[PDB]
């Protein structure tokens, strides 16, 4: 049969929430982070758009040749995982990761694998035997 | 007359999209909710290790030994794009000096990765999202 009456007191109701944008939630990328760490850094008074892109782009093979050589050594030495000895081994072994990493090392007069001719010191002329009375 | 033949039309042009509206950015600025990873230089690790040894995972040790060994090297080519800016008596590092920057710390063929193909990278960069 009837229903039950609604209070006649006006007010006292939920206030509506604002409504949410139409445009759809974006992905998080690095890139524009990566911005604002070299901003934090304050390497210089403006960031260019295109210097972290690029700066990726360094980054990725700052040690491709490290991972690369890390992971051989993993390979070799039958793991599962690169380990901080594969590290120790791959860096002291390999000059181009000794230059990848930290101090850069001087590219000339590095040592060839095909024995050099000994540079022999300029001889004096030999005492020839001296003239007798 | 209709005895005249019909002149080659050309291919309609598209209409021009209408003017999207510009919604209230929602901050995610100081976020304490994300699945993102501190940026950081992990983002490679990862990535070249699965492309070049696909079979072989890295320890977090590992992993963070790569990332200080990047940074070494990463604190001098700042310092030296830096110096370069100075030289060019600029206030700004280019787009530029950041990769000769690099070329000068980077010998032989590690220019020839870290910025000859670097720069033929920045292609990739532009078109994935």
């Amino acid at each position: 049969g009837p229903g039950m009456s609604g209070r006649g007191k006006q007010g006292g109701k939920a206030r509506a929430k604002a409504k949410t944008r139409s445009s759809r939630a974006g992905l998080q990328f690095p890139v524009g982070r990566v911005h604002r760490l070299l901003r934090k850094g304050n390497y210089s008074e403006r960031v260019g758009a295109g210097a972290p892109v690029y700066l990726a782009a360094v980054l990725e093979y700052l040690t491709a040749e490290i991972l690369e050589l890390a992971g051989n050594a993993a390979r070799d030495n039958k793991k599962t995982r690169i380990i901080p000895r594969h590290l120790q081994l791959a860096i002291r072994n390999d000059e181009e990761l000794n230059k990848l990493l930290g101090r850069v090392t001087i590219a000339q007069g590095g040592v060839l694998p095909n024995i050099q001719a000994v540079l022999l010191p300029k001889k004096t002329e030999s005492h020839h035997k001296a003239k007798g009375k | 007359g209709p005895g005249m033949p019909e002149p080659a039309k050309s291919a309609p042009a598209p209409k021009k999209g209408s003017k999207k509206a510009v919604t209230k950015a929602q901050k995610k600025d100081g976020k304490k909710r994300k699945r993102s990873r501190k940026e950081s230089y992990s983002i490679y690790v990862y990535k070249v290790l699965k492309q070049v040894h696909p079979d072989t995972g890295i320890s977090s040790k590992a992993m963070g030994i790569m990332n200080s060994f990047v940074n070494d090297i990463f604190e001098r080519i700042a310092g030296e794009a830096s110096r370069l800016a100075h030289y060019n008596k600029r206030s700004t590092i280019t787009s530029r000096e950041i990769q000769t920057a690099v070329r000068l710390l980077l010998p032989g063929e590690l220019a020839k990765h870290a910025v000859s193909e670097g720069t033929k990278a920045v292609t990739k960069y532009t078109s994935a999202k």
